[PDB]
RNA sequence: GAAGACUAACUACUGCGAAAGCAUUUGCCAAGGACGUUUUCAUUAAUCAAGAACGAAAGUUAGGGGAUCGAAGAUGAUCAGAUACCGUCGUAGUCUUAACCAUAAACUAUGCCGACUAGGGAUCGGGUGGUGUUUUUUUAAUGACCCACUCGGCACCUUACGAGAAAU
RNA sequence: GGAACUAAUUCCGUAGGUGAACCUGCGGAAGGAUCAUUAAAGA
């Protein structure tokens, strides 16, 4: 029905990416983030910025020649946190209600069949 | 103009859904005008918005995310607050993830988030409005953002063995601090 | 004010409702009952 | 003062003869220029469709499949067999607690010499009456599984040319006859192919990239 | 901020300070004043270098209409910020982690003063006065001594304060070397510095790693460019021609398999002349 | 794409080892307990000053390696406080070979061998018994499962006709 | 400088240390306060 593209949002903590690409992600089709629409470092992560930055986003989105788009969300990954950022699932929540039909989103966050050492040591790293 | 959001439910929290079932879709079909499909062979619960009754396209979108809240061991009363105020979000993370732990010493870990008959977990959300899952080695936690951030360091404050009564200290001097503003 | 470790009964919905809507609600109930002592006192 | 997107020109992706629906995607390039043009950019890409949406039928959310393009033909790009994965959400739910996993893998050729690793996972299920909840295989009961659907796999990839394994997958015959030669040995449940590599393909050859298209 | 709880210990430093009526006494910490007024009867003036304003003003307060009041000054603020004035003696009771760069500031003061006596810990007081043939023994050791001679001179125990620190403690007296020994202080450090990071490690150990030969390398050049020296090419990495004109100069010496741990001040000198008559620095 | 370390989830204090300790997989090499046993030898044994084999982390000698984390060292700012005393660079080290050291709350904070005294349900391994269940093919044979019993394990429950100052 | 005018948690082993009222890295111990839910091959 539509002309689909890919979402994809890395959403980890103090900060949160959205960028939509061909379905195939050679070629891509705008950005913008949450760091990008505030100014307070603080406030990066978000999800009133990232609200801003999927309306962004929707706006380009639709202002090439994409109409619909599948997301893949994801979390920092590796050796670290693992979880969802906070404005990962607002800023999908933002571009959900846009017009952008949507269709089959996974998790894509980097998980290892675990190794190299996580940094911070014994006593371990954010208290 | 159709959409589907299909969304897995948990086997060990897949009884006490079902059973609250009846409690659970009227909410979501008449106060929010939504199709919700059940397969029980499969396990996976089928969110469908219908152009004609569907005033709201976020409404789509929500109805998932309050399905996923119960799917993480949340109560119904819980996920119900999900639809109803916007600025409520979860948040998951695993105890490795703050500090490695083995065998026992993860175990003795969880208790101390967790208290003698629930004390030490109940202080942490009453003093910072908020829901706390304590599955296995995922914590999951609900509510306001600026809530959620100072509820998390409390938790890790727990998770990284300091002792319950200084987070006791933390979490009224952050809960008046709070209620204050 | 002393943090209470007993459960709230009123769920995270309820509670921001009551934001969302004398001096307190339980002292002025505390306050009137404690008068109509009084006066049967008197 | 330029602006990307007015300068590319829209192209179009076709599947693979042998699959349910041959349209898939759209995609930007770069006009043709002399020096630098817009042929060589779509040989190399890749795309990842659930075959859910290129089957439609949902019996088949999971399982992903990678088309590679290989040949053009003005606004018409080909496609054909790169690979194949599952979804990480079917995988997470799969892996239940008090349970066996079992995995095995082998390297192995086709007809048309392109060179594959193909996966397989499967589970200790339950017996239907049984008191005891762990339902633990034996390790021997393991080592043997192993080899049997090591057997079993190797016997379908050298009969496949490589097209034939592909329509081979798509019924999951391979997932049945490993529960039938096994049921002889321990239950299981679920049994997938799981995961499918190409790490060898032989050369171009036109005309056969040709043949598979309809 | 803690207190000396101990009103018969005082007396001692004060004593091993040995006090002429002439004298200018620094004290440093002077806290709540307890050997300030004591210091006040015996010397001609006493300059007390004092960090909080309210101890100050307390100070102040304590001395005010004694008949010994004029004879002290008080310096507020941060003692390692202040210009020092001239003093014959010193006496602290600051706190432990000033300790540190306070020991080398009374060292490098312009005119050291003849005589000091400072409450230190247990551990760094040891460290201050060890030897080699030691295991505490260390750069701060030799550091330490080769300007000055450092006598640790009584023990302290945690419960003579109030509140009781958790460590013990001590008094280390420190007398400067007059006039000190000329050698760049920049000099002797980097040399000791190299060494002990690996006291039980031998000398080639600790000048094989890759750090120390680019910097001794880069010096090499520089001398060889200012005196203007040519230096034959290198086979491959110029750490490996450094490494044999290290090796060299370890062996004519005899210091290849020796280690910093049991070296005295005559063998880091000795050692210290080696590399530089050869043209390697270690400023 | 390279390098080195590690083995997440499954994970179960279960399962194995003299103890330290041992968790991707496969091949090879030798080893072991328990069980089964109408096999064999027939007192060959128990415990042990002297003497000897092994032994966590760090540390030491000589090579290699040196991704990571990171004693030392150098730094950051030090605001009202410290309820939320860390951040950065990073030497040794962390890994491996050949050799050292040779001790840990090396802990069940409880010598070894044997023998008697009391109940219960789970579980790991082995074996025996069944016109038990399930797998279909044409019934079997297998396998996984169920019931009863029996050796030997890791544990828990309840109690005493026992013990303790009392927890137990 | 002069002279007018106006205005008004504890501990162990080990290693190192120059902001060391002692701390820090690695590995151990507890002699440190377990709430809640839990058949979903529930074919």
């Amino acid at each position: 029905s539509q002309v689909f593209g890919v979402a994809r949002i890395y959403a980890s903590f103090n900060d949160t990416f959205v960028h939509v690409t061909d379905l195939s992600g050679k070629e891509t089709i705008a950005r913008v983030t949450g760091g990008m629409k505030v100014k307070a470092d603080r406030d990066e992560s978000s999800p009133y910025a990232a609200m801003l930055a999927a309306q962004d986003v929707a706006a380009k989105c639709k202002e090439v020649g994409i109409t619909a788009v599948h997301v893949k969300i994801r979390a920092t990954g590796g050796t670290r946190t693992k979880t969802p950022g906070p404005g990962g699932q607002a800023a999908l929540r933002a571009l959900a209600r846009s017009g952008l039909r949507i269709g089959r989103i996974e998790d894509v966050t980097p998980v290892p069949s675990d190794s190299t050492r996580k940094k911070g040591g014994r006593r371990g790293r954010r208290l | 103009k159709f959409e589907s959001r299909k969304i897995m439910v948990p086997p060990h929290r897949m009884t006490p859904l079902r059973n609250s079932w009846t409690k659970i879709y009227p909410p979501l079909v008449e106060h929010l005008k939504l199709q919700v499909r059940m397969n029980l062979k499969t396990k996976s619960v089928e969110l469908r918005t219908n152009p004609k009754f569907t005033t709201d396209p976020g409404a789509l979108q929500k109805g998932a995310d309050f399905i996923k809240a119960f799917t993480l061991g949340f109560d119904l009363d819980d996920s119900i607050a999900l639809l109803r105020l916007d600025d409520l979000y979860i948040e998951t993370f695993e105890v490795k993830d703050v500090k490695t732990l083995t065998g026992d010493h993860l175990s003795r870990a969880i208790g101390r988030i967790a208290g003698k008959d629930g004390k030490t977990k109940f202080a942490i959300e009453n003093a910072t409005r908020t829901r706390i899952v304590l599955a296995d080695s995922k914590i999951h936690i609900l509510g306001g953002f600026t809530h959620i951030r100072m509820a998390r360091e409390s938790v890790v404050s727990l998770i990284l063995g300091s002792p319950p009564g200084k987070v006791y200290g933390n979490l009224r001097t952050v809960a008046s601090r709070l209620k204050e503003r | 004010f002393e943090l209470s470790d007993v459960k709230s009964s009123k769920s995270l919905a309820e509670i921001y409702e009551d934001d969302y809507t004398a001096l307190s609600e339980e002292l002025q109930k505390a306050h009137s009952e404690i008068s109509e002592l009084y006066a049967n006192l008197v | 003062v330029v602006d990307p997107f007015t300068r590319k020109e829209w192209f179009d992706i076709k599947a693979p003869s042998t699959f349910e629906n041959r349209n898939v995607g759209k995609t930007l390039v770069n006009k043709s220029t002399g020096l630098k043009s817009a042929s060589d950019a779509l040989k190399g890409r890749v795309v990842e469709v659930c075959l859910a949406d290129l089957q439609g039928s949902e019996d088949h959310s999971f399982r992903k499949i990678k088309l590679r393009v290989d040949e053009v033909q003005g606004k018409n790009l080909l496609t054909n067999f790169h690979g194949m994965d599952f979804t990480t959400d079917k995988l997470r739910s799969m892996v239940r607690k008090w349970q066996t996993l079992i995995e095995a893998n082998v390297t192995v050729k086709t007809s048309d010499d392109y060179v594959l690793r193909i996966f397989a996972i499967a589970f200790t299920r339950k017996q239907a009456n049984q008191v005891k909840r762990h339902s633990y295989a034996q390790s021997s009961h393991i080592r043997a599984i192993r080899k049997v659907i090591s057997e079993i796999l190797t016997k379908e990839v050298q009969g496949s040319t490589l097209a034939q394994l592909t329509s081979k997958l798509i019924p999951e015959v391979i997932n049945k006859e490993i529960e039938n030669a096994t049921k002889d040995i321990f239950p299981l449940q679920n049994i997938h192919v799981r995961k499918v590599k190409l790490l060898k393909q032989p050369k171009f050859d036109v005309g056969a990239l040709m043949a598979l298209h309809g | 901020q803690h207190i000396l709880k101990n009103p018969l210990v005082a007396q001692g430093i004060v004593d091993k300070a040995q006090i002429r009526p002439s004298d200018v006494v620094l004290e440093v910490g002077p806290g709540t004043g307890n050997l300030t007024v004591r210091i006040l009867e015996q010397a001609k003036n006493v300059v007390a270098v004092e960090m909080d304003p309210r101890m100050a003003a307390e100070l102040t307060k304590r001395v005010r209409g004694t008949p010994v009041e004029k004879k002290l000054e008080i310096m507020l603020g941060d003692f390692m910020k202040t210009e020092l004035p001239y003093f014959d003696i010193c006496i602290s009771n600051t706190p432990y982690q000033i300790s540190s760069p306070l020991v080398f500031k009374l060292i490098n003061q312009p005119r050291p003063p003849r005589v000091s006596i400072l409450m230190f810990q247990r551990e760094f007081a040891l460290r201050l006065l060890a030897r080699p043939g030691d295991s505490l023994y260390c750069r701060l050791s030799a550091n330490v001594q080769m300007w000055a001679n450092v006598t640790h001179i009584m023990k302290v125990g945690k419960n003579n304060f109030r509140p009781p620190p958790q460590v013990e403690s001590s008094v280390v007296r420190l007398e400067i070397k007059n006039p000190r020994p000329q050698v760049d202080y920049n000099e002797w450090d980097g040399l000791l510095r190299i060494v002990f990071v690996r006291k039980n490690r031998t000398i080639s150990a600790g000048f094989k790693s890759t750090t120390v030969m680019d910097i001794l390398e880069k010096n090499y050049k520089t001398f060889l460019a200012m005196n203007n020296e040519m230096v034959d090419d290198t086979k491959g990495s110029m750490h490996d021609v450094v490494k044999e004109k290290i090796d060299t100069v370890l062996k004519e010496t005899d210091l290849g398999d020796k280690r910093a741990g049991k070296c005295d001040q005559n063998d880091f000198l000795r050692l210290l002349y080696a590399f530089h008559q050869v043209g390697i620095h270690f400023s």
